[PDB]
């Protein structure tokens, strides 16, 4: 297929986000990040490895 | 040996999260870690490991 | 996890009325303690098995 | 700082008898269930001594 | 020979299967007129009367008339079809410009309905909308919702409950009920 | 020829499994919610099993 | 530093009711062993 099956936007491919913030506890790691999938983008939650 | 630097990977196991299909917006994915030794690492004697 | 004590022979179990509504089955299987940590909690100090 | 944290973390961290009479009712039983099964052994064994003195 | 005033049999709903599951005389709202002389006991018997009055008349108003009550399936054309207006799209780009241009050396950066009407790019004057229909390709019929189920199963008045013709007896007030096997069935 | 007299004694062993006891009339699985999961006894009541 | 913050972790680590009916089992699968040795002593008569 030709048409619309990609596009031509110069967009990434494979994002990668920072931890916004963590803690670091005795036993505890929490990491909270901005998953932030842009417009025109269904991303998908299975490709999300940390 | 022993001091083995480590670059794991660790997906994402959550069913209702595992496979989700994500439209676009804007996010806060966070998760929590475990840091205990005894936990994350399997021996084989089974010697407590902590 | 229905506790069993050392050298006990049967585990009476009970539940109070309920609704079966789509109930699908049983499965079992009886694990040594030391081999099961209290996941009800965050990191547990008697779970030394590795 | 890590000392002030440990705490709350930490915080909230994590004897029975049977009726004597009733055992020593048991074991009772079993004191002359033991002497009757004695008291079999040796009927048994003095009777295989009989018959091997009567070969002899 | 029952009274002719008997306690409603209130129907009690399964939410998960859809359907309502068995009946059973409304035992926990009643007045305890054991120590009343006659004269309150008319007036007792009087709101009792009333609310079979009104029970007969609610369930004319709303519910769908049945052969039997509590059926195992409802029809697509009696349970509440939940019908949303068509979805439009403004479609961003323009496939044919963004091509032309992209062939030329500029790189770019930032069967419903074909409608053409003339976010945006400065190099084409075109816009796309799509309208696509918001709705289920097949309307649902396996069993009634709660709003409906409130509707269709008000209580039901029995006069002279048990009397004559033993396959006529409303066998749907049993919880254990087949109405298809015509027999009460159960592991137990 | 000079053997002597033994008492056999069987003994199976499996691992990695966990027994199951479906909740069919029959045992068999014939769709995924199962045949008494709809009967008219259970998701109409409230019992209590031991 | 880690030295300290592990060996936190490392410090930090460290009713006869079915007792009976476990014996009370044993007792019972004892008791029928015994009874079946009342067949034993009558085939000695025989012979």
């Amino acid at each position: 297929p030709t048409h619309d099956v990609t596009t031509d936007r110069s967009q990434r491919l494979t994002l990668r986000f920072v931890p916004v913030d963590r803690e670091a506890t005795t036993y505890l790691y929490k990491a909270r990040f901005t998953l932030a999938v842009g417009d025109n983008r269904v991303l998908d939650m299975a490709s999300t490895y940390f | 040996g022993r001091y083995v630097p480590f670059h794991i990977q660790v997906p994402q196991k959550f069913f209702a999260i595992k496979n989700l299909l994500l439209l676009p917006g804007s996010y806060t994915y966070e998760w929590n870690f475990r840091k205990d030794v005894n936990m994350i690492l399997q021996s084989s004697l089974g010697n407590d490991l902590r | 996890l229905y506790p069993i004590p050392a050298k006990a022979t049967n585990v009476p179990i009970s539940i109070p009325s309920r609704n079966w509504a789509a109930f699908r089955g049983w499965s079992f299987t009886r694990l040594k303690t030391k081999e099961t940590p209290s996941l009800g909690s965050g990191f547990d100090p008697y779970f030394v098995y590795s | 700082a890590a000392a002030a944290m440990t705490a709350t973390r930490l915080a909230s961290s994590y004897s029975s008898i049977i009726a004597e009479e009733k055992l020593l009712a048991l074991l009772a039983e079993l004191e002359a269930l033991s002497r009757q099964l004695a008291a079999l052994t040796q009927q048994v064994s003095e009777l295989r001594e009989q018959q091997q003195q009567q070969n002899k | 020979m029952s009274k002719e005033i008997p306690t409603p049999y209130m129907w009690s709903y399964q939410p998960q299967m859809g359907l309502a599951a068995g009946a059973s005389q409304d035992y926990s709202t009643r007045m305890n007129w054991l120590s009343a002389g006659p004269s309150m006991i008319s007036r007792v018997n009087g709101v009792r009367s009333h609310r079979n009055q009104i029970l007969l008349e609610q369930a004319a108003v709303t519910s769908t008339p049945r052969a039997k009550l509590n059926p195992r399936n409802w029809p697509s054309t009696l349970v509440y079809q939940e019908i949303p207006g068509p979805t439009t799209v403004l479609l961003p780009r323009d496939a044919l410009a963004e091509v032309r241009m992209t062939n030329s050396g500029v790189q770019l950066a930032g069967s419903s309905i074909g409608l053409r009407p003339d976010g945006r790019s400065s190099f084409t004057p075109n816009q796309a909308y799509l309208t696509l229909q918001s709705s289920s390709s097949e309307p649902r019929s396996g069993g009634i919702g709660t709003l409906q189920f409130v509707e269709e199963f008000v209580p039901s008045v029995y006069f002279n409950p048990f009397s004559g013709s033993p396959g006529l007896y409303p066998d749907e007030f049993i919880p254990n009920f087949d109405a298809v096997r015509e027999a009460v069935d159960g592991y137990d | 020829q000079t053997a002597v007299p033994s008492v056999t004694q069987k003994k199976f062993l499996c691992d990695r499994v966990m027994w199951r006891i479906p909740f069919s009339s029959n045992f068999m699985s014939m769709g995924a919610l199962t045949d008494l999961g709809q009967n008219m006894l259970y998701a109409n009541s409230a019992h209590a099993l031991d």
